């Protein structure tokens, strides 16, 4: 909100803004190290090695 | 039969290194604001009637 004699108030004090996760509900591991992965699903009805 | 073709080992070459000093400099801050008079005189009557003139 900014008031008309140039005061003012932004989203920069009420609000810390960073780039974060967008859902921190799962997260992997590989030997203890921090990761992460996708598992696929293979289609129904195709070949696995090719 | 070939026996050729071997990757050129590149040093990478031509890099653009400046290095940086201690300075000293004065900072600044903007701000926002109005332009304002210095005396502004708003005329008031101080009796009561018609203005003739």
């Amino acid at each position: 909100k900014v008031n008309p004699d140039g005061s003012q108030v932004r989203l920069k004090d009420v609000a810390d803004v960073g780039l974060g996760g967008q859902d921190y509900s799962i997260n992997a591991q590989f030997n203890g190290s921090p990761a992460s992965g996708i598992a696929i699903k293979l289609a129904t009805g195709a070949n696995a090695l090719d | 039969c070939g026996k050729s073709e071997a990757p050129p080992p590149a040093q990478t070459p031509e890099v653009g290194i400046v290095t940086l000093e201690a300075q000293t400099v004065t900072l600044n801050t903007e701000l926002p604001g109005r332009t304002n008079a210095f005396r502004i005189a708003e005329v008031r009557p101080q009796v009561n009637g018609i203005i003739l003139k």
